[PDB]
DNA sequence: ATCGATCGTTTTTTTTTTTTT
DNA sequence: CGATCGAT
């Protein structure tokens, strides 16, 4: 549900439950693995999803009035038609509290701002609205993103560099705020990623500019003919009974929905020694990078996204210090697909 | 009579500040003082006083405000009279403040009137002056007519049936133009409050006038705090009210109008807020209340005098700005000359003389070469950033328009072309397209700029400098390929730019450890900076005065640049036979104004050749960095 | 001054062609 | 449906 933070404050009697679920080591696959109504292959990436579901860290920047960096979350699904992207993304804009859902050739740069036109109410025109500074710190499930002209896309290099607008027409004139967190479902100009040409090119994008991103965690059909039955029997049969079960993915009422939402308030994650010096040790080899032909490779904005990274999963637990354990499900999370171009 | 208790508040009111009102002084009374003179009849009274004097007289006024308000100019000029010798041109504009509460555009009713409640929201679609001759005099048409009464209802009535005779009473003198009552307002629109962003419905948009002294100073983008003054309108005709309609029907014994009345919204009180900046003469957080050429302009000469003396205060102000930041140090040193002032001469009817520099920024990935500009918005007044392709060349010219709406076809502004004395710096200057590139070729040096196909006389200007953000082909500075080969790029604006400081990348792990060590000082969330030398105020301070000096040049580096610049191309004399090079005058005026600047530094006049040395030394460091 | 008989009274539309960047 | 205008 939705924001007002006055009318949804929860009772002692939840948060026992709440810290109960923190309670669980468990709870750092627990909550992961109730993503899902249903769907139980390689949820691996779920863990990933979490960290946006608990959707980030607020690092403010009332503190010195410089530098403003955000605890900036930007992650997107890509891979081939057969994962639900599309699906599982139509299902959690029924989960997002600002769920939105347009996608590549639903609206364009003015589709997203400056809905501008005549008004007969004042019997004259005036200056009007836009999309994203609706959504600000929410998503929108996105797909087909290589299906955009160069106006739009071009945008998105400045909010997810900067998060940020300053507008200039012939009426208003604007230096609003702007600022939110992805989700996408891109995909390529094939119809299959292409064997042996790996999404450094397959998808349709620059040489670095690729390169650029935090980490898309791939998606591509799994490669192997034998489990279709277990779901194709075990997923219809949840159609042919048309309810649930409570087994132990035990599903929440609300219980699970609290912990997502009181969890974005009252916490604080703070660094005293945890979590932060194994690449400040490791950088000698992590910048033994400069060598290579026309390749992408390891640059000194990894460990920004590290660190946010890492007060997110801290987030989960509840740590109002640092968590430690958050560094290695994040090399974890790079090493798992950051080997996925090694050619 | 009602409100008499209100003459009575405000009378007393008056009396009690007629003594002091504050520790033997009185706020309101200075205001009046300086309006005695040219009596311009606006003066903001405190909604708190209210509460501290008349004891609560705040529910006393903010319902039926709107009667009573017409008396306040009566007490007003009961103020006027008790020690000015005075006629009745008193008038009454408020502008009040100091008001708590705070609605919107959704609390509306018939039960919101006469209140001075304070609003926000945005600014569009603004509209003009259009006066207003409220008053006048009319009546009969033989001989009685000396008419000041009030007549100057907004339905208004040229209809008046007699004052001494009996007379006409449909049939009227003519009208005064000349010795009666007028006033101004103007009528814009506003949308609904960007800090109040639900779902659903639409930006509900409130009808708005303002009174004389707050024209012309609302604008698109800033948010406001009105008055509450809900109106019955006096509107003339509408369509879609069905309703019961109703008209005395008067007394039997032995004109129509249709009634369906709509909404707007009326204020007398603006604070224009997020919009304000203020330039020296304003009292500072830091001040010194000292004598100065004006009120603050460089009161705080205590500590500026110790701030231009210092042999130190270069590299320590070098310094003072990059506590979150570490890189070279000469952009640390140079890029603040773009800030800084340039030369200001007092001269000719030649032709435009230009005080600023062109400056640049080049560097391998990820080396926050925008993070030195990203905070620069939030830095400098009037020099606001955002990308080229941060809009269309739209951002040079306005929107191209083909449809009517006022005269078919408007291109009359941009986006880089409010950048009157700040710069709008801009990122990516390799991949965008070469129109904005080539209107750029000349609008930075004949900052004198036209176009045709939609011209209104077009004749355009740019102001500032600017800041670059090139990047190699290959993302490497791989040495390869000619400098002209590792950009693609042409001649004259590699040297339109004067300075280029480029940013070169390395591996070496101490380095990159010691910017972990910088981050040592950035989530410590005390003490997440390094230490400093002088804080921001004063800085800018000294910025905002040490312009106003009118600097100099008669220094024999000044006759013996000559000297340095004879032998800027005599060690450039060759630059011809391995990858041929071009000097060129731009280089000239620009190590002048450089220079020049370089003594600004020293809120001192009058050139030395120190700062001639020192640019000399600068731009063979430009020149032989330009080397392969 | 009062009543009544005199005088004079009117408003409704939406869309297609060539042009300019 | 309004104002002019005449006499009673
Ligand atoms: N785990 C799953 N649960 C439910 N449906 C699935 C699952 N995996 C695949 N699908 C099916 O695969 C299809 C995915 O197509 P879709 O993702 O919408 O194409 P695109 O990848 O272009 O968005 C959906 O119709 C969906 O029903
Ligand atoms: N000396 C430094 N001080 C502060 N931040 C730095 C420094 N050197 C590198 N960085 C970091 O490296 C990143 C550089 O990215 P940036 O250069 O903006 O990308 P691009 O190369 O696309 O412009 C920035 O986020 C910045 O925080």
């Amino acid at each position: 549900e939705d924001e007002e933070g006055k009318d949804h404050i929860f009772p002692p009697e939840r948060v026992e439950l709440l810290q109960l679920l923190a309670k669980k080591p468990d709870i750092y696959d627990r909550l992961a693995r109730a993503i899902a109504p249903s769907i139980y292959e390689n949820d691996d990436i779920k863990k990933g999803i979490l960290l946006q579901l608990f959707g980030g860290t607020k690092k403010k920047h009332a503190t010195l009035g410089r530098q403003n960096f955000r605890s900036e979350i930007h992650l997107l699904l890509c891979g081939d038609p057969g994962t639900s992207k599309s699906q599982m993304l139509q299902y959690v804009f029924n989960l997002v509290p600002r769920s939105q859902y347009t996608s590549g050739r639903g609206s364009s740069a003015v589709g997203l701002t400056a809905y501008v036109t005549k008004d007969p109410e004042t019997r004259q025109l005036v200056l009007q609205t836009g999309a994203l500074v609706l959504a600000d710190n929410g998503v929108c499930c996105i797909d087909e993103f290589d299906k955009m002209n160069d106006s739009t896309r071009s945008v998105l290099h400045e909010v997810m560099e900067q998060q940020t607008l300053s507008i200039a027409k012939a009426g208003i004139i604007c230096q609003l705020n702007a600022r939110t967190s992805i989700l996408a479902a891109a995909n390529p100009a094939e119809s299959q990623w292409n064997k042996r040409k790996n999404i450094i090119d397959n998808v349709q994008l620059p040489h670095t500019l690729l390169s650029r991103f935090d980490l898309i965690f791939l998606v591509l059909d799994p490669q192997d003919e034998i489990f279709d039955k277990r779901l194709a029997s075990h997923l219809v049969s949840l159609y042919y009974v048309t309810r649930h079960e409570e087994e132990d993915t035990m599903f929440d009422m609300s219980v699970l929905r609290d912990y997502i939402a009181y969890a974005r308030e009252h916490l604080s994650p703070t660094l005293s020694d945890e979590a932060q010096q194994r690449l400040i040790q490791a950088y000698v080899d992590m910048r033994k990078v400069g060598a290579g032909r026309g390749q992408i490779s390891a640059y000194p904005r990894q460990l920004e996204s590290l660190i946010r990274l890492s007060e997110a999963h801290a987030k989960v637990r509840l740590s109002n210090q640092v968590e430690l354990l958050d560094v290695e499900e994040a090399w974890r999370l790079h090493r798992e697909a950051l080997k996925q171009s090694a050619t | 009579v009602k409100d008499e208790v209100g003459i009575r508040a405000q009378k007393l009111f008056q009396d009690f500040l007629e003594e002091f009102k504050e520790d033997g002084e009185i706020k309101y009374t200075r205001p009046a003082a300086s309006l005695e003179s040219p009596d311009r009849c606006t003066l903001e009274v405190s909604f708190e006083d209210v509460e501290k004097y008349d004891q609560n007289l705040a529910t006393a006024i903010i319902e039926e405000y709107y009667h009573i308000y017409p008396f306040l100019c009566q007490s007003v000029s009961n103020y006027v009279k008790d020690r000015i010798g005075l006629k009745t041109q008193k008038d009454c504009y408020v502008a009040f403040t100091e008001v708590p509460t705070r609605h919107k555009v959704r609390d509306l009713t018939t039960s919101k009137i006469g209140t001075l409640i304070r609003i926000s929201g945005q600014v569009v679609r603004t509209h003009p002056v259009h006066p207003e001759l409220v008053s006048g005099v009319f009546m009969c048409l033989d001989c009685q007519t000396e008419i000041r009464n009030v007549e100057q209802q907004f339905k208004f009535t040229n209809p008046t049936i007699c004052r001494n005779p009996v007379c006409s009473n449909r049939k009227r003198f003519m009208l005064d133009v000349e010795k009666s009552l007028f006033l101004d307002f103007q009528k814009i629109r506003i949308q609904e409050t960007q800090a109040e962003l639900p779902r659903g419905c639409i930006p509900r948009a409130v009808e708005i006038i303002l009174r004389s002294e707050l024209v012309e100073t609302v604008q698109a983008g800033d948010r406001y705090d009105f008055t509450g003054t809900l109106i019955v309108v006096p509107d003339v005709s509408v369509l879609a009210g069905v309703g019961t309609r109703a008209e005395n029907s008067s007394r039997h014994k032995p004109g129509m109008r249709e009634l369906n009345y709509r909404m707007a919204f009326l204020a007398c009180s603006v604070q224009a807020t997020t919009a304000r900046f203020g330039g020296t003469d304003l009292p500072m957080s830091e001040v010194t209340a000292e004598d100065m050429k004006k009120q603050m302009t460089d009161a705080e000469w205590h500590k500026i005098y110790e701030m231009s003396k210092d042999r130190n205060l270069y590299q320590n102000l070098i310094s003072s700005l990059f506590p979150s930041i570490y890189g070279n140090d000469e952009v640390k040193r140079g890029i603040l000359l773009q800030q800084f002032g340039g030369v200001a001469k007092t001269t000719t009817e030649k032709t435009s003389l230009r005080g600023d520099i062109n400056v640049c920024i080049v560097g391998d990935p990820s080396t926050a070469k925008s993070q030195f500009l990203k905070q620069v918005s939030d830095f400098s007044p009037r020099a606001i950033y955002t990308s080229g392709k941060a809009s269309s060349a739209a951002g040079l010219t306005a929107a191209v328009v083909r449809d009517e709406e006022s005269f078919d076809f408007v291109i009359e502004a941009g986006a880089l072309m409010l950048a009157d004395n700040g710069i709008c710096c801009i990122d990516e200057f390799d991949k965008m397209d070469q129109r904005d590139q080539v209107a750029i070729h000349e609008a930075m040096e004949q900052q004198t700029i036209s176009i045709a196909r939609a011209g209104v006389r077009a004749t355009l200007n740019a102001r500032t400098s600017i800041l670059a953000a090139a990047n190699p082909i290959n993302g490497r500075y791989d040495r390869s390929k000619s400098l002209q080969q590792n950009i693609q790029l042409s001649a004259p604006i590699m040297s339109r730019f004067d300075l280029f400081f480029i940013l070169v990348d390395e591996c070496n792990e101490v380095v990159d450890y010691a910017i972990a060590r910088k981050i040592v000082d950035l989530h410590s969330n005390i003490e997440e900076s390094v230490e400093r030398a002088y804080t921001r105020e004063e800085v800018l301070r000294y910025v905002t005065f040490a312009r106003q000096f009118k600097p100099v040049i008669s220094q024999e580096a000044g006759h013996m640049l000559v000297e340095n610049y004879g032998h800027l191309r005599q060690r450039d004399t060759g630059t011809s036979g391995r990858s041929t090079w071009r000097i060129t005058v731009r280089q000239l005026e620009s190590m002048i104004r450089l220079s020049e600047a370089m003594a600004k530094l020293e809120c001192s006049n009058r050139v030395l050749e120190r700062h001639v040395k020192e640019a000399f030394r600068l731009l063979n460091k430009s020149i032989i960095r330009v080397e392969q």
